[PDB]
């Protein structure tokens, strides 16, 4: 996923 | 270990992806164009959402329909509880997000989509249409330009990038689409548009004759 | 309240008054009593303003549902039967005063004869429909004066224009029996509300139109 | 119990009086039936003021929520929709006694032209509303001398002064010919309460601008 | 790994659908014709689901048995909700589809059955019949002229590309589809159509007699 | 082992967290200041809580999305139920640290997020800006001065310590952090303060040609 | 019943009757009916002696547990509102025969000047709240009778012990024109309870105190 | 799966 | 092994415990003084359960909070039903005893938390106040003198034991108490007494300017 | 019915009559209506013979239930909460005829002083509870002759032998002045119950004192 | 192997009985008594379930604590459906070992406790007292003289069966347990009597200076 | 566990 | 974990 | 398991  | 199934569910979903159609969303001056290759009359790959949100999406075909029709029944109610004008497009991807996320992380088989949200300004106002791409795991991204999912995407999103103009022409913007999706015929592809000059619904199939005018 | 609806070849036209009233006391001026459900539908509802816009919007609603669902809209019959789930549904609240009758006005695009594919269904309180073959229809407190003046002067109608005047006069002959329905405000310049459907999809006629009919009307009755 | 709304060229004003009774026994000198429901928007509710309280908390609690969840405020069709739903919730505790009628002021950001952005909403106790586009409302006992009065005031408005003086003149008279709506309280200096909405958004006007104007229409009536 | 586990059901559901019967669904000139390999008189592979729309399937019959009783009561309930002139065949073919997704991907046990759902146009109207083939995993085809399901198919099929031709008569058409089928006798064969000139209901059974007089 | 299997848990929710942007939240003489770096312009990494609490996070986006949401159903629900002035920092500090623990050992993959909630003192009141930081084991740390949070925060954090300086102006001390993040431009910047010195709501975006002016 | 409640420079005082009758008959005389709920706060119930211990009770209950979960007491509209709510569910049981009728006495430590740090908040049976700022409130069934004398009285009021004496005095003059309220007992030696809210927290009035004050008060009216 |  | 996952349950809840702060309570003259080490203003392990029963923890701070918060909720629902004076520091112990244990055996992961539940006598009664302590497995032991919680108890233990003096003034025993707790400043240090003079409410929280003045 | 509770110095005494009816019938002549609860409480409860024993019955059932599991018996605010609660949670059953009233005498072992030990609580309809100050109550049809004729002879209990006498002699009196109430029946020998409780605990008193304490009281007023 | 699981399950019952105190129920001229190994005050292995009916256990104390609520529960509720002569020690020890025994096979850890219902006759009846003793998988026997539990019960058995005198007063049945159970001091030892003198509930504890003088 |  |  |  979007870990950012 | 758990590290081992999640990158073996990665790459389940990258391969299940990958072995898939290719979609193109990009933007132009009427607003958003869909342009995928869809052999099937019955199928389509490209739909509306909401009056000014249209959804795409590449992979298995009952995963994004089940997807589509989820967001339909959301963006619906949504509507209805507060107002028409209430509905974004971000709140849909919000939602698809979580969703996908949800799935991925608790069902057993992860599902092998790739989503795309567009919208439009409404009518008598001006917005730089808004394109939102969203993974199966649930990453969200906002591409101003151009989304392309499904296949492989090096070849075309490259093609897309040489080729890509803003404020492009609605003939001229399907050509570049075409030409992109070839690295095809009149039959063979799904073309719709989100029409930022339409009054309330901003969604619109080109198939048929008219398809063919345009080409 | 009173809503009108009369076909003419080629198409039908549906017309409402203005006026809201809450016991003798005048409580609005510029109701809109008549919607566009869809592209060749227009529907009005009479009785409780509250119920008549929450139906309309939840017919709006549910129609527009199943055609993004599906992908094709529903048949004339499917749209008919959906509105007369909706009103038995509200049977119970009807008992106790919120009630609200519909009528229906469309194009069916499926038929094969064009010049008489204009569709006018009236509900009874029941949820029973009831598909107009006389040509004409109205709903409403003054139901019963408008019918009887279009039953005098449906042979006159011949096309759009005279299909709208002739729903204008009957307005105009319902609220002069009836003091529950609001007819042509001259000093405010408040008119009825009028919607024609034709092949061409449906379209909200535009003010000037029906104050030019009402005006030609009162002064023709003067 | 009176709340008056008017709108004036650039805004919207809305007032309320103090007085709150139990029968005939006044119980309250000093409440306040005017909230500012969000920084565009203000709601005033008559009838019961248990019921009125909840329903201002409720109203500003939803409308706050939404925007802190989804980050933008909703639109005024929205917050219409919201409140009309809250009204007709409370109808099955409204026809037991508890019931409560709101009006709503607001101004709309997303309207084209800023001198006509006031927007004056009136609620009916079966849940419809409807935007007055005549340029003013009235709800509680006095509404219809207040409304009256404002009929013959209203072309004096021109400005935030006009009409809050205009507003302040409706309340005085509503209070004159009905015994529920509290005066002008000179002895215990308690005067009504305003709130005055525009482009810079709503705040609630000084307690000393409103005494001077309703001391100026009482020596102007004596 | 998960993969194997994936690759052993695809096996067993297509070891399952390959040894059983094989059906054929043509186009013809009146609509379309079913004709069935069936030793069994009371077990039916070839039924109606709505007023123009039929089914046939190959497999194990419980599975298509319970497959044709759940898309039935989906018809009648959505005839019943909106109109008869709602229902169409695409539908219920995107109904399978998604029931047998979701049956291989939640069940224990794959269902090894494959589905043809076969719609024809309504009476005093022109539209060419539609066939949809759906199979264990979820994956739905058209095909526009003919469906062969069960067993040995590749030779069926080459027979009928041979033999099919359009606007064939039923007599013609029934010939065809029997002697690409050898590749039977009058008994254990069932034999249906779909046929447009009916007011209502299309699906008629041809069997004993008639059968006889047609062969 | 359950140790090892613990072990590699919270070595998982490390990973996730060193993958992420870094944020900065700072008291300064006026409040609170959020300093992010968020090429979106969609998504959001700073959110208000309440009237004097506002929320930062740094991980993966659909985790502390669905705890912004539940933070903020839980903040209005307390002030409704007994008062606005009843709602503190400590309680939606507590109840993030109980939910993440419970989420932590019973759900199937940690969540990979950092929170930071921050609380100002009410109007016309004087009190030192209070922020506590919440790990993905539900571990709870009460900072005097900043907060960093996501990827390498060793170095911002020494940056930070240096140059720190008490009851700086909202410019000096947004220059500051942008300084010590750099370890960027006008654009995907996100800055947001919680001002005391607002009446009843603190929270307050900075976006824009005001924040290309300040900066 | 009667429990009365009033303000003074620096605090707040509460006082309340004996009596408890069930209809004509007199069944208690010794009744307390002013209990200290918390540190800083005192609540009087007046109606079904029943449903007011057992409200009292509830209510210190939900105090002390909210403070020691949250390891800080609610402020004190968080206090106002929770009674409110209790007050609000009783409604139906109310509408049966088991009213309660709250009057809450507070000393807001938070409030900015000391010396007007008393709040007096009163109950409607609808579970609306209103802070009087009056500075005096009763309620029972001879709430009227000390109210009209509060109102003649309360410019004796200088410090705890004028407010105490006109609290009592006021009592006295309620238990004089009506039956449902009892007097000073001099036979039985009973006297109404009184409770002291200051910056020190709150404290019941010693019975010799009442007592001198009740004497005193009986020998005036002698 | 359909993917097309 | 089941017996193999008991023990490795047992040596992660002490080596859980061990790592942590420690609390001591000791009984004076006036009742019982709470002091322990915690450096967060905030945070607090040592609490009031009830009039005269009070609560010191030790382990992991949400876990004996939910604790602590059971512990208020069972005492206040229990004081309602009967009497304020019939609830007592024993019910409220083996309270704690069965769901500690319950846990233990049926929770995923054992809380690594220790307990002390105090009471003191009522106003104008004499009686020997009485601590209790609870482990992670469920066991309660009643101790007469004092109680030490969490990390290296031992050294503490014989320190506290040799000093221990009955009848101590608050002074003393805080001095005592703070001796045995270094092998503090007025910081980091949480002191709280039962004190049976007071004539409901026996929990009193002694911070700031009267600690510091105190010590 | 009619039971008779009072206080004398070191105990408390508490007697019962022993007639049943069913409207004018007499249905029982030997009924015993004072139970022993435990060890230092007894409960006597008026009304419907039924419900009075099925309420005895639970009451003990519960007291004892705790004690076991506590290994404590509860104070008496515990006992006197759970007969509270007991007693509401009959208001349905009450309404439609099955009403209960309770009296509940006991020794509070923990009670300071020794001679005042006593404790004698009387509940009302809607559950509330008293415990009277005055040292002596009643309940049942008779509760009033009973409760005034103890008026008058209270001056004369000074221990348990006189407070024996004075509670049958206020029998006698309630039995005297009303007809649902049985008196001492010299011709059958069947004479009101009574309970003794006192610092030994509670003693059910034999047969033979009560009657020559009846006896002589009939030939006192003979 | 589920037998090598049964077994290893029972030795883990076997041994956690093992490390506990014993405890002894003796019948003597009076009633029943019973003696019990416990250090504190505080928590008790002796009680009464019913009117003549007493309860004995050892090992974990939370599980035969909860074990004797619900005994308690059981029996009043019998008594009150019925009639208090209704209930008997047999039904309370049938009822306890089908609750074992289920407990046993169904819950993860077994209850490590043993046992004893102590029946005695009613007032005014002469009969011989009842001593029924329940192990962990659900086992029930009918001892006639004596019932030893927990801790090495050889030497407490041998010692009893050698000392054991029926009809034996208060002070001798009291000293032959005490000197059995050596194989102490008046602390330390929980003493409580079925006295089938008393006229309703016979449970009567011996502690303090009773104790003191009776031993 | 505790078998006191 | 939160220990201290 | 008391077989008997």
């Amino acid at each position: 996923g979007q870990y950012l | 270990s758990p590290e081992q199934a999640m990158r073996e569910r990665s790459e389940l979903a990258r391969k299940g992806i990958a072995r898939a159609k290719s979609v193109v969303a990009l933007a132009y001056a009427g607003g958003v164009l869909f342009v995928a290759e869809n052999p099937s009359r019955s199928l389509q790959k490209i739909s509306e959402l909401y009056d000014r949100v249209g959804f795409a999406a590449a992979g298995k075909f009952n995963e994004f329909d089940n997807l589509r029709r989820g967001g339909i029944q959301f963006a619906d109610t949504r509507g209805y509880a507060y107002d028409r004008r209430d509905v974004t497009g971000r709140q849909l991807a919000n939602v698809y997000a979580q969703t996908l996320g949800t799935i991925f992380t608790e069902q057993a088989k992860p599902y092998e989509v790739e989503l795309c949200v567009a919208e439009v300004a409404h009518y008598g106002e001006t917005k730089r249409p808004e394109l939102y791409r969203i993974t199966y795991d649930g990453s969200i991204a906002d591409e101003p330009h151009f989304v392309v999912m499904g296949g492989t995407t090096e070849p075309i999103a490259n093609a897309l990038k040489e080729s890509y103009a803003e404020n492009a022409s609605l003939t001229d913007a399907l050509r570049i689409a075409v030409a992109a999706l070839r690295a095809l015929g009149v039959a063979s592809l799904e073309v719709a548009v989100l029409d930022a000059n339409r009054p309330r619904r901003a969604f619109r199939r080109i198939t048929g004759s008219a398809l063919q005018a345009l080409l | 309240t009173t809503i009108v609806a009369l076909k003419y070849p080629g198409g039908v036209v549906m017309a409402g008054d203005r006026r809201s009233t809450q016991g003798n006391m005048i409580s609005g001026r510029d109701v809109r009593k008549v919607y566009i459900t869809d592209d060749y539908t227009a529907t009005g509802i009479a009785g409780t303003a509250a119920v008549a816009v929450e139906f309309a919007r939840l017919y709006a609603v549910e129609l527009e549902h199943y055609e993004k669902l599906e992908g094709v809209p529903l048949t004339f019959a499917g749209k008919i039967n959906r509105l007369a789930i909706m009103v038995r549904g509200n049977l119970a609240a009807a008992m106790q005063g919120l009630l609200a009758l519909p009528l229906l006005a469309g194009y069916d695009i499926h038929a094969s004869d064009p010049q008489s594919a204009g569709r006018i269904v009236s509900f009874d309180a029941a949820g029973g429909w009831n598909i107009e073959e006389e040509g004409y229809q109205a709903v409403g407190s003054g139901s019963l004066f408008a019918k009887s003046s279009m039953k005098k002067l449906y042979s006159q109608v011949t096309d759009g224009d005279s299909g709208l005047r002739v729903a204008v006069e009957a307005l105009y002959d319902a609220a002069d029996d009836d003091s529950a329905t609001g007819g042509p405000d001259l000093v405010r310049g408040i008119f009825p509300t009028a919607v024609i459907i034709d092949a061409d999809g449906a379209v909200d006629v535009p003010e000037s139109r029906i104050a030019e009919l009402a005006r030609a009307i009162i002064e023709s009755r003067s």
